[PDB]
């Protein structure tokens, strides 16, 4: 693992390109989740919604069709598109290790979401381009469970 | 890992390698079955209709609290036939740390050592040693007859005396000792 | 065996849409992960790895369909740059995978990827 920390100053600016999100697109839930399947923020609906087994599945999907691709010669397909009777569903990659995710009522046509997409990836782009350990203690560290 | 300073929530990713049907799963399952809700999200078990492991299962489990951060495991399993290596491959990115299962049985000993070999290989490819990272080994399926004994296993698969278990994964036993000793290994690592 | 009668029938479908919607390889995976069937193109990629990432994908989706109540998501269209993918769930267990170059359209694949699938699900009746 690389060891990754995000202070609140980071954070607390994706979370706000993540509601812009679910509130313009009229977005069902947005997400934010990283290749290696973990969750970074997300945003809308996400009572009685499990967005951490949601994360989980996005960095698989996404993985494989990063595998496949480069098995007939081609880069990671920038986004992927699945289209449901009820709620449909478009992801994107943002960046060299992130993935956006918005899952819509299809009440909300495909053209308003790829363009708050186009605006809240740049976005997060924008971010991008800006201890516990220290005093911890083996005790700390065995008296975990 | 990835450390959360604005939620307090430490996470570590930790996988389960083995050759297949050696009990990665089984391991997953009595530690979901085990923890209570408060500590464990859904198990996810993308599976045949035989119950073979086909792309990954994922548990993530909360293992309390150091100096007021949440330690947040995501625990996964990869599919262990040879045949899956693609999509095996794809689960080791970013593991924090890594629990090799090995199969007691005689006739599978061979599968394992490929199985160990092809763990090598797998993270010396995405730029990691598995001489640097946290591991422990877990000899799994102690109870069956054909089991070898631990000092034969020793010999096969362990040579710098990483931390080795025996288990009996449907019943538990080993299984939270397992769990236990990789994810201390990973939290010593992080606090260097 | 009668295998060999389903396992040559198989491969004309596989190679009947290869032709017929111009396509550059098409490859018939059992969910299991298993290569079922190849049409095409196909001396310059590993096989084995394409089934079992094109199960691993299909497998993620569905778990991800079933999340957020919507049913297994039957389709999935990956355009990329020189080329493009395709897949379809044919029946329950088989998917079906259309590589083809930008100088094709996807209405046609799809057009054709119908009478092969109830080729093909008659075949396995
Ligand atoms: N006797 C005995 N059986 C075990 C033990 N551990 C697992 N098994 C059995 O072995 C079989 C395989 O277990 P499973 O966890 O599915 O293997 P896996 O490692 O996940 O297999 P795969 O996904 O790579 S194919 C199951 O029937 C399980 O009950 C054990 O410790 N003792
Ligand atoms: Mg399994």
């Amino acid at each position: 693992g690389t060891q990754l920390v995000m202070y609140e100053e980071e954070f607390t600016k994706i979370n706000a390109v993540c509601d812009r999100l679910t509130k313009d697109a009229n977005a069902k839930v947005v997400f934010l989740v990283d290749k290696n399947g973990q969750l970074i923020s997300s945003a809308g609906q996400t009572q009685n919604i499990d967005t951490t087994s949601l994360a989980s599945l996005t960095a698989g999907n996404v993985a494989a069709m990063g595998g496949l691709a480069k098995l007939i010669g081609e880069n990671e397909f920038p986004n992927q598109f699945h289209e449901g009777a009820k709620d449909s569903l478009y992801m994107t990659i943002v960046g060299s290790r992130v993935v956006l995710v918005v899952i819509f009522d299809n009440r909300t046509s495909l053209g308003l979401v790829r363009l708050r997409i186009k605006k809240a990836s740049d976005e997060l782009t924008k971010i991008f381009e800006s201890s516990p350990f220290a005093e911890m203690s083996d005790d700390d560290i065995d008296n975990l469970f | 890992s990835f450390i959360n300073y604005s939620s307090r929530e430490i996470n570590c990713k930790i996988v389960y390698y083995g050759p297949g049907l050696c009990g990665k799963t089984t391991n997953l399952q009595y530690i979901y079955n085990k923890t209570a809700a408060e500590t464990k999200g859904k198990l996810i078990s993308l599976s045949t209709e035989t119950d073979r492991t086909l792309f990954f299962d994922f548990l993530p489990l909360s293992l309390g609290e150091i100096r007021g951060f949440k330690t947040r495991f995501h625990l996964y399993t990869v599919p262990g036939q040879v045949f899956y290596d693609a999509s095996r491959k794809l689960i080791l990115k970013g593991v924090d740390g890594v629990v090799f299962v090995a199969d007691s049985q005689i006739e599978r000993m061979e599968a394992n050592m490929e199985s160990l070999e092809n763990l090598r290989i797998n993270l010396a490819e995405q730029g990691y040693d598995l001489n640097k990272i946290p591991y422990v080994i877990q000899y799994n399926k102690r109870d069956l007859p054909n089991a070898v004994t631990v000092e034969e296993m020793r010999k096969a698969l362990n040579h710098r005396n990483i931390p080795e278990y025996q288990a009996v994964a449907p019943t538990g036993v080993g299984v939270f000792d397992t769990l236990k000793a990789v994810a201390k290994l990973v939290l010593t690592e992080l606090k260097k």
